[PDB]
């Protein structure tokens, strides 16, 4: 019929495929690998060499471990992109033949993850930029060849931008009059004010 | 009953029809969808549609399974069918035919 | 199509005939170190020291088979025609299977490492998609204008290039339908026939 | 039992259309029609449309999907040539349910009329994708001294290259490289000419 | 939906009957709204004799007061009972309101469809080619026979009045991918709708 970890969307194909081959495994030796896929997810990071030696005992080659990888990461991003909890996964898992005693040793370390995951793939959403500092510098003009009596005030701003994560952040510079400064962070306020009553 | 529907689903479980694994529908879902998969992917000289949904009524189904049995004999079926005998569910004459085809698969 | 060899490639392989198959195998090993590793004369020099050998027709033979490695792997030809070809350098029988041996158990991974000498294109790496509306601006300040955020990522001879764009869903939804136009040709007759009477 | 030419699920866009021109005259489609073609060679004709939509009093979210049900028609239609779609199984697909029989002549008229090879070969020119060699020069020298060296007499090529795409390429070509590329040209050639022999005779059995 | 001294001045102003009769109010809330509508203007606003009996210098004050409140009325998307409650606060009569609600009201939509046409926006795609090839051999690589895909988008940039077209080549597994992601997109949409 269908199934709601990927979205109430028929299953598709090689997940069904390799989740067999997934299946040719051992209990224990899961509760470590998905650990590592999942601590890989998380950003720890990840020790291809271990997961070699814990499916070295089944002669797995690069394909079967190349899919088994495929498939943990996104059957588990799947399964968390719509807050799913262990309970139905379980089941729908058994739906797709994976033996009960698999999906038990699976959830108990994806039940148990979910919520630093879950904050991990908010945080590392879909983004164009990112502010990540600022910087100025205010300047009192007293006389100039144009006019010889000023005495009035300048603001300098430099923007820092960071376009993707290990990336180069590109500086912006720019020379402010006080009245726009003064506009700037009239319309900033008010745009803060139409933005936080959203929770 | 069933202990011959395992044999034949495992065989096309293997034989690339991973879709035969499912739970929770009846044999005649997989086992034609599995054999229409079969027929294809050894890519014989076909020019009718097969398309089918799991659960179909007969309304497209019994013509399906006219066309079917139109283009199997022009594939080099090994062994003859009768129209009336597939919605029958005659799996032993099942079981020498789909040799043919799932080794060509 | 069949591998009728050069005259002025062929005189250099008179090394080897004269030479005992023990180092055939050796050199056959070097035209391998030669293809992944890279290729160092100064291998030349510890063949010398090691062996008391002429550098020149050393380098001459080595790069002699692996040229012959190469474009028996770049054409995939049956085994017969291997056989039929190295016929006419006089051989011995010992050392043709050998070199047939040697040129079956390494054409595949030749044939990748060919592969990249192809003209460079655009290609697809992966998509990013994200849904927002917008809501308000310094001229509306109550507005619903719903949008899709695109990020593409396309690999230019081994670069990672991004292009950021913009779409709406009457937009997406002729996109999804003429793509799946596109990838429903290969599976009608005209692709079916193309793609295997050639084949 | 047959597989219509617009694919296998008609698309939303058609199938509403085909309440929408039940009330529609002959006319005003004609326009409509004639619009759409001129739309097909790149033209732009959005002024004519909005004319007309305020002529005859029309919302502008029916005149779109009418639009939208021609427009994607017509392009599903004009992709196989006359060989794979005969007039008779294009009425009968047609069928009258939710259609008019008065605007199938003016379907097949604008379809296998003397416009059919402007739209043919305005079509066959959406098959590209890298740009086209617009012009060729060159001029070939004979270095006689050098800086480097009192006589050097070596035959040299300069050459020029022009793009559709606006590119223009200026560079020195050696005699044993212009060898190496009139060489790849002329297996190119051949190799061209096998794949020409093989299409007819792998694929007439 | 603040104001300034100024403005408030103005609309002080613009109530008194012995500064502006009814007929000298309505030509100069028209005036305001062509001058803030129609891209052909000029001084010809204020060149109607009617209005030739006051000082032009309260007469502008009062126009620009007037339009002020028009864009920020249209930017904050006003209804009657606000505009009705200022007016009121301002010494109004139920004339004056009346033909005020009633000549907003009037040309609302285009004022709304201008404010709406400021800004920038990232590349908006139009459609989508595509060529299918059949890829055969190489200089170096003589015998591979595997399909390939040719895309090519249209897309306009708005900080750009062009077409610049997008390409890129892609495999039967990366074109399965791509739909597959623009699918997912489409549904996270109906999604939104069914709420």
């Amino acid at each position: 019929m269908r199934f709601r970890f990927c979205g109430d969307l028929d299953c598709p194909d090689w997940v069904l495929a390799e989740i067999s081959t997934l299946a040719k495994m051992s209990s224990v030796k899961l509760r470590l690998l998905c650990s590592q896929v999942l601590k890989e997810l998380l950003g720890q990071g990840i020790d291809y060499e271990k997961i070699l030696k814990l499916t070295a005992d089944a002669k797995f080659e690069s394909g079967d471990v190349k899919a088994t990888v495929a498939v943990l990461s996104f059957i588990l991003s799947s399964a968390a992109k719509h807050s799913v909890d262990g309970e139905s996964l379980s089941s729908e898992l058994q739906q797709l033949g994976l033996p009960k005693e698999h999906a038990a040793s699976l959830c108990r370390c994806y039940e148990e993850k979910q919520s630093p995951l879950q904050k991990h793939l908010r945080v590392c959403s879909l983004r164009m930029n990112r502010l990540a500092g600022v910087g100025w510098r205010v300047d009192y003009t007293l006389s100039s060849s144009l006019l010889q009596s000023v005495e009035e005030p300048m603001v300098h701003l430099r923007l820092e931008v960071a376009a993707a994560p290990g990336t180069p952040a590109q500086p912006v510079a720019m020379s402010l009059s006080a009245d726009k400064f003064q506009v700037l962070l009239a319309e900033l306020k008010q745009a803060q004010t139409l933005m936080s009553s959203l929770g | 009953q069933n202990v011959k529907l395992t044999e034949i689903l495992e065989l096309l479980v293997a034989a690339g029809y991973f879709r035969a694994r499912i739970k929770g529908l009846s044999p005649f879902d997989k086992v034609v969808g599995g054999m229409t998969w079969c027929i294809t992917t050894c890519n014989f000289d076909v020019d009718v549609d097969l398309l089918f949904q799991e659960n179909s009524t007969i309304g497209q189904k019994i013509a399906l399974s006219e066309k079917i049995v139109s283009v199997l004999p022009r594939m080099k079926c090994p062994h003859q069918l009768e129209p009336h005998q597939i919605q029958g569910m005659d799996f032993i004459h099942i079981f020498p035919v789909v040799q043919w085809l799932v080794k060509r698969a | 199509m069949l591998l009728e060899l050069s005259e002025e490639h062929k005189e250099h392989l008179a090394f080897l005939p004269q030479v005992d198959s023990a180092v055939v195998a050796e050199f056959g090993r070097i035209a391998v170190e030669f293809l992944r590793r890279g290729a160092n004369p100064k291998i030349y020099e510890g063949a010398a020291r090691k062996l008391n050998v002429s550098s020149d027709t050393v380098q001459h033979g080595v790069e002699g088979l692996t040229y012959l490695l190469t474009e028996s792997s770049k054409l995939m030809i049956s085994e017969l025609d291997f056989q039929d070809s190295v016929f006419v350098l006089g051989f011995s029988e010992e050392l043709n299977k050998l070199l047939l041996q040697l040129y079956l158990d390494n054409r595949k991974e030749i044939r990748t490492i060919l592969s990249e000498l192809a003209p460079s294109l655009p290609s697809y790496h992966n998509l990013e998609w994200r849904l927002d509306v917008q809501l308000a601006s310094r001229s509306l300040r109550q507005q619903i204008k719903p949008a899709v955020t695109i990020k593409l990522h396309l690999n230019q001879n081994g670069d990672h290039n991004t292009k950021v764009l913009q779409t709406d869903p009457a937009t997406l939804l002729h996109l999804v339908q003429q793509l799946e136009q596109a990838l429903e040709e290969m599976k009608t007759n005209h692709c079916r026939r193309v793609v295997r009477n050639i084949k | 039992g047959r597989v219509s030419f617009l694919g296998a699920q008609l698309p939303p866009e058609v199938a509403a259309m085909a309440r929408l021109l039940g009330d529609l005259d002959r006319s005003t489609f004609r326009k409509l029609l004639k619009f759409v073609v001129s739309s097909l060679q790149g033209e732009d004709c959005r002024e004519a449309v909005q004319r007309l939509g305020v002529s005859a009093n029309l919302p502008e979210e029916q005149l779109g999907a009418l639009l939208a049900g021609m427009h994607t028609l017509l392009q599903q239609a004009l992709r196989l040539p006359p060989t794979s779609l005969k007039p008779d199984t294009f009425r009968d697909q047609l069928q009258e349910l939710c259609i008019p029989q008065d605007l199938v002549g003016d379907l097949a008229s604008v379809v296998f009329g003397s416009q059919r090879p402007l739209l043919d070969s305005v079509a066959q020119q959406q098959g590209a994708w890298l740009p086209h060699v617009a012009d060729f020069r060159w001029r070939v020298d004979v270095a006689i001294s050098t800086s480097a060296l009192a006589r050097s007499l070596q035959p040299s090529v300069l050459m020029q290259l022009k793009l559709s795409d606006g590119s223009a390429y200026r560079f020195e070509v050696p005699t044993a490289k212009f060898q190496e590329l009139r060489y790849s040209v002329a297996l190119v050639l051949k190799e061209m000419a096998d794949l020409e022999k093989r299409c007819e005779r792998r694929l007439q059995d | 939906m603040e104001l300034s001294e100024s403005v408030q001045k103005g609309f002080q102003m613009l109530a008194d009957p012995r500064s502006f009769d009814s007929n000298a109010f309505t030509l100069l809330l028209r005036a305001a709204f062509q001058s803030l509508l129609d891209a052909q203007a000029d001084e010809a606003v204020l060149d109607h004799p009617d209005l030739k009996h006051i000082d032009p210098v309260v007469l502008k004050h009062c126009h620009a007061a007037a339009a002020t409140y028009i864009l920020e009325a249209g930017k904050h998307r006003a209804d009657k009972s606000t505009l009705s409650t200022y007016l009121e606060d301002c010494k109004f009569d139920r004339e004056r309101i009346e033909l005020f609600c009633t000549e907003y009201q009037n040309n609302k939509n285009s004022l709304e469809i201008l404010l709406g046409s400021i800004g920038r926006s990232l590349p908006h795609i139009t459609d989508v080619s595509w060529r299918l090839e059949y890829q055969i051999k190489t200089n170096q690589l003589h015998r591979m026979y595997r399909p390939a895909y040719l895309v090519t988008l249209s897309v306009q940039n708005t900080d750009s009045p062009s077409y610049p077209e997008i390409s890129f080549s892609c495999s039967m597994e990366q074109l399965q991918d791509l739909v597959g992601k623009l699918k997912d997109a489409s549904k996270s949409l109906e999604r939104a709708t069914q709420l």
